[PDB]
């Protein structure tokens, strides 16, 4: 395709399925001469990561630390440059054009999450700040310095536009509600929280992974993590719930494995297909049994979960 | 024990003859190893043992193009910082032809045997950078008929007079160590204000590969230097000669010095006390190359016209870590 | 004014250096390995990640590495982590980055003091200082006020302390003092003092008096805006700049442009404006110049 | 690196409990390994790794007679001078039952696997005589179900006050070395005029055999000692406990000290500068066990109530050669 680069960078950072079934890929060059990034669209997920078989592709100024779909054509990127950037898929869906590139963070933007309405987004950074964006106005609505160390993860609630979670190296898990004068609420200190995921049906339930490879289930109202499991031998990088009525939970780690857990956090599936850090997992909206993972080993693996 | 800096590799890469001599040696070896009828079917496995930032890798490739022969290259390097340069060059320029290996040649488990092992592990006194020990741990992955470039090297010694250098060594006294340790260690120095008192004589020789049942890198040499002048002995200048392949050689001996070659300066083995030498007297020096599993060192003593103390016993002042 | 630019994003090293030099900066503080490129040293398969591990030394001349580049330790390196596996990988990675900086001949290398316990970080740095032959400076990035003490009062169930804590407010000086005590006053370890939007009380500032401050870190976010839209500093910030200018510190500008209508070199132009408008040297200072903290043995008068 | 003198072996052979405890451990292990029905058909292969002049060999033989079980003995010893005593005893007393081996346990190619490996390589601080490294190089010739006596050992540390010992260490300043090197090294000392400031706490633990995929003998420990007295900290006393087999143990911890056992005196890790400690304050100490392929050493630092300098960084003052 035109404007698309001939080569894809080795370090695959993100993989996101669209409702129709198209695959969004985020990649960075974390070594060699150039430290840039790239965004890719694959209408055929089996073709990934082959550049000559993509629907669309574009080069970003810097690496892609994180990304998210903004509807069906929008792509919101957390950049190494300190910019939050919105990219838009064109009418024919063969080009990826930049809508905005706003440099509001003073260090790497590590995490981005679109709020329930789809009109606003939350970004977290190594600069310790959390910002709330208005996507149409292309501006920052609010800037929050609640944490005392780098923001590791920001996760917008599935159904409440004013509610989100954040975790940081300051060992805090914050529950946010922007309708309060003091918007954050801290929900004994232990291992650092590294990943967050809201339960898709239980509006007050969420899961968190830690640097020690443990996954824990929390109820915001009760404020107690009575359910936990030692899933990984290393840092829990990501947590992704399946699209099922009774969802399964995918947990990805720096130990290079993927694990699929049930409601009681018991293991149903374990995959060691990756030979480097597993960076993202996306469940297929077309086939709910299919789970796609990306890694720093440039592998796009398609898993059949029983 | 230490890793070389980027700028150290940079200056030595500017040597006007070292690399063209290495290229010429590899070129001659390829023609002698594979005939014209086999030029498109026989792929020679070349291993650059201590590749640095890659100049011997380029010399090997240029030699294979010159010989019109096929080669498969391995670039082994223990310095991980130099490995960064090697892996960036392999991705951008060399490709699949060159396999970069980040390892010590003594610990690397090679996936196949080599036809040719190319290395430049030589010191000013030939074996003082532990080329014998490194190549001994690497010869197991060399074919039974395999060639080592260099094939042999010989160190040379010459007695010298220099009151200037004697004073420079004397000024090297440091706190928190033996007050005479500075006289019991060699120095790399571009000798300038001195008097060579007798023609250099060969000291120690090593050959590669070493197919002897009992390999022993320890050495003991007695040298007798005729002196036809009244003078004062202050130390010994050390030089070397190496046979890269057949007639392709390198030398830092003043009489046979390779032109423009600055990659090695001479070595100086001092003596604690200056020794008076009269016309017609003979300077007798004894040198020992010693070792254990952890280190290598030299011991030396003057036995004529007068005895000196044994210098550096047990490597108390100077050792080269293995 | 000897000034530097701090950057945590460097897509192309030659383009970036050229861009910062054009802005008027004398040096660039940058990562030597990609800041997000976490590396495994012990467990397979991530340990066997194919190289290169970073970009080549060939991208810049020897002169450029020796004079224009200040290295930065990667943010994921945590030698004092509560997790054993993180402590071990971080020690191996810290030694790797420090030795790569020594390999390039960098004039200085930035390491952070961002928490109270830096014992294992001090131990690894001390081990590096006593290994091999190199003479690079270590700049410990330490803030006047700890991020935990300057956080917005927006956590409903965790309010910020409103009562004064005299010794508690000088806690970052103790982080520095403990680290340099463990490292046994190495002449190679200095301070890179990070200034914030709200200056602490005078006693907190005065704790830094007599300390080896080599650099002062000025985030773009601490600069106020004037009627013309140019970045400026409050009277209290200017007072601290004049104090640091007497110590001949190198000023480092960190963060993105917060005055987007104006060019980036405007933050630097304000610093040189302050430097040009400082009090001129008096008759005593004209002769005493160059003798600052230089020890002289008293003469034997008789 | 050094070999023990004849009289050193002689005095320690007079220990009234060390050998009877070792005998009791071997006795219990033999009964648990071979049942009554197999007492005349199953021959257990016992290896004494570091046999000295042979007291653990006699302890093994006495234990086999006590258990009424059959044993085949190997007495491995690296000290060739001690091997003279072993080979003279084997010819005159033991016979074919005992095979004497003159070798390092890390280099010996055993002709068969052992059921039981018996060793006493412990130092005052348990692992300071490199028992972990020696037994790691010896576990390959131990059966998959094989037992190591001792099975585990733990070092203990206690902060101490002693102006007398501080002065004794201070007086150890030597010429031709760093003026403070004496404070950066441990000493074996029968501590007498001192004040133990807090109860000993466990520091480092090792288990044998070590069946982990990645064996790592390096260690890092943080200890917090509550102090209920006004005092001056001068160093740390080091002790150890060992599990020979199950409930058969040895200890030099003052609270659980094995009666009459003089085979180990405590160790003292000094600090360069005395530290004032007030009632109710906590002494925080950090200890590291470090290594490379050539040596092992400790690094230590006080972090509360005040920080000390890191002691012995890179083993600059003290190392234990491998
Ligand atoms: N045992 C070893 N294993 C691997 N590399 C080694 C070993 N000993 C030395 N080297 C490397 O060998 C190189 C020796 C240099 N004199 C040669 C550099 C380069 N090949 C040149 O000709 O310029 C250095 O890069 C050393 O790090
Ligand atoms: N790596 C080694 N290989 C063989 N012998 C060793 C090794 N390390 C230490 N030894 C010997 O082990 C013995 C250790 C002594 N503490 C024990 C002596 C004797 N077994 C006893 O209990 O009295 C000494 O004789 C050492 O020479
Ligand atoms: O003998 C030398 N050093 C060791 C010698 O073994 C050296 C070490 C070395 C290291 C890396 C790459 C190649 C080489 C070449 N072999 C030496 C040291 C300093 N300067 C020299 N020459 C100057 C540079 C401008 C003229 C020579
Ligand atoms: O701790 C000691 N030395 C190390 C220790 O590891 C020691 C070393 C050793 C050496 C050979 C045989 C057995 C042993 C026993 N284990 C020690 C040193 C000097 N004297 C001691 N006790 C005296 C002798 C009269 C009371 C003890």
């Amino acid at each position: 395709p035109p404007n698309a680069p001939a080569c894809m960078e080795r370090q695959l950072e993100a993989a996101r399925y669209r409702s129709d079934g198209a695959l969004l890929l985020g990649a960075s060059s974390l070594s060699g001469r150039c430290w840039a990034g790239s965004l890719w669209l694959f209408k055929d997920p089996c073709a990934a990561p082959n550049e000559g078989f993509c629907s669309a592709g574009v080069q970003t100024e810097a690496g892609v630390a994180d990304l998210t779909w903004v509807g069906e054509r929008g792509i919101l990127v957390a950049s190494d440059s300190g910019a939050v950037e919105l990219w838009e898929l064109d009418e024919n869906e063969t080009l990826i054009v930049s809508k905005f590139c706003k440099y509001e963070h003073d260090d790497i933007v590590s995490t981005v999450s679109v709020l329930s309405s789809g009109t606003q987004a939350v970004s977290g950074s190594k600069d310790i700040c959390i910002k709330v964006w208005d996507l149409a106005q292309q501006v920052v609505l609010s800037s929050y310095r609640a944490h005392a160390a780098q923001v590791t993860c920001v996760a917008a609630s599935p159904h409440k536009d004013s509610v989100f979670l954040s975790c940081s190296e300051d060992n805090r898990i914050l529950l946010w509600d922007t309708r309060c004068p003091k918007p954050a609420s801290q929900i004994a200190p232990g291992y650092l929280p590294t990943s967050l995921a809201w339960h898709p049906q239980q509006s007050e339930v969420f899961v968190f992974g830690d640097e020690n490879g443990t996954v824990s289930l929390v109820d915001t109202k009760s404020t107690s993590c009575v359910l936990s499991s030692a899933v990984h031998s290393q840092c829990v990088t990501g947590l992704v719930f399946s699209p099922h009525s009774v969802p399964f939970l995918a947990s990805l780690s720096e130990d290079c494995s993927l694990a699929v857990l049930d409601s009681s956090l018991s293991e149903l599936f374990r995959s060691q297909a990756h030979r480097d850090f597993v960076r993202d997992a996306t469940w297929s909206p077309l086939n709910h049994s299919l789970l796609t993972t990306v890694g720093w080993d440039h592998q796009v693996v398609h898993h059949v979960v029983p | 024990m230490d890793n070389l800096e980027s700028q150290t590799y940079e200056v030595f890469e500017k040597d006007p003859i070292k690399y063209s001599q290495y290229q010429q040696a590899i070129y001659k070896c390829l023609l002698d190893r594979v005939p014209e009828e086999e030029k498109d079917t026989n792929v020679q496995v070349l291993m650059v043992l201590g590749a640095g930032r890659g100049p011997l890798v380029n010399a090997s490739l240029r030699a294979a193009k010159q010989a019109d022969r096929r080669i498969k290259l391995y670039a082994v390097e223990k310095n991980p910082n130099a490995v960064v340069t090697l892996e960036n060059w392999q991705f951008e320029e060399w490709g699949s032809q060159v396999t970069v290996v980040s390892s010590d040649m003594r610990e690397w488990v090679a996936p196949e045997k080599a036809d040719i092992i190319v290395s430049e592990l030589l010191g000013s006194f030939a074996d003082n950078e532990l080329s014998p020990e490194c190549l001994d741990g690497a010869q197991h992955f060399l074919k039974d008929d395999g060639v080592s470039i260099p094939g042999e090297y010989t160190s040379f010694l010459a007695p010298i007079s220099s009151s200037k250098l004697y004073n420079e060594v004397r000024a090297c006294r440091e706190k928190d160590r033996d007050p005479e340790a500075q006289f019991e260690m060699p120095y790399v120095v571009r000798l300038h204000n001195f008097h060579q008192l007798s023609a250099p004589q060969p000291c120690f020789t090593f050959s590669h590969p070493n197919r002897d049942p009992m390999i022993d890198n320890n050495r003991y040499c007695t040298l007798e230097f005729p002196v036809e002048v009244n003078t004062v002995l202050h130390g010994f200048a050390g030089y070397f000669e190496t046979v890269l392949y057949q007639d392709i050689t390198l030398s830092i001996r003043p009489e046979t010095h390779s032109p423009g070659m600055f990659s090695w300066f001479p070595i100086l083995f001092p003596i604690k006390q200056p020794i008076t030498v009269r016309e017609g007297q003979t300077i007798c020096v004894r040198f020992w190359r010693c070792s254990n599993s952890k280190k290598v060192w030299y011991e030396w003593a003057v036995t004529a016209p007068v005895c000196s103390a044994i210098h550096n016993p047990t490597g108390r002042s100077y050792t080269i870590g293995l | 004014v000897s000034s530097g630019r701090d950057l945590n994003c460097v897509p192309e090293i030659a383009d970036t250096l050229g861009a910062v030099a054009k802005q008027g900066f004398d040096f660039l503080c940058m990562p030597v390995f990609h800041p997000r490129f976490k590396r495994e040293f012990i467990q397979e398969p991530a340990k066997n990640r194919p190289g290169p591990q970073t970009r080549s030394d060939l991208l810049l001349s020897g002169r450029d590495w020796n004079t224009l580049i200040v290295g930065k330790l990667s943010p994921w390196i945590r030698p004092d982590s509560k997790v054993e596996k993180i402590r071990r990988n971080s020690e191996a990675a810290m030694l790797q980055e420090l030795n790569f900086g020594a390999y390039l001949g960098l004039p200085a290398f930035l390491l952070p003091l961002n928490q109270e316990d830096n014992t294992n970080l001090a131990r690894v740095l001390t081990n590096h200082i006593h290994t091999g032959h190199h003479s690079s400076m270590f700049w410990m990035r330490v803030p006047l006020v700890a991020p935990e003490d300057l956080r917005d009062d927006i956590i409903e169930n965790a309010p910020t302390t409103h009562t004064e804590e005299y010794s508690g407010e000088e806690k970052t000086w103790m982080w520095w003092h403990n680290f340099r005590t463990l490292c046994d006053y190495s002449k190679r370890i200095a301070v890179a003092l990070e200034i914030g939007a709200d200056l602490p009380s005078n006693h907190v500032i005065d704790r830094w008096l007599g300390e080896p401050i080599k650099a002062a870190i000025l985030p773009t976010s601490i600069f106020l805006t004037n009627k013309k839209g140019f970045p400026v500093l409050s009277k209290m910030h200017q007072r601290l700049i004049f104090r640091l200018l007497k110590l001949e510190v190198q000023f480092i500008i960190t963060g993105t442009n917060h005055h987007s209508e104006k060019e980036f070199c405007s933050y630097l132009q304000y610093l040189e404006y302050l430097s040009q408008n400082r009090p001129p040297p008096n008759a005593y200072e004209l002769f005493a110049k160059g003798y600052e903290d230089y020890l002289q043995s008293p003469l034997q008068p008789l």
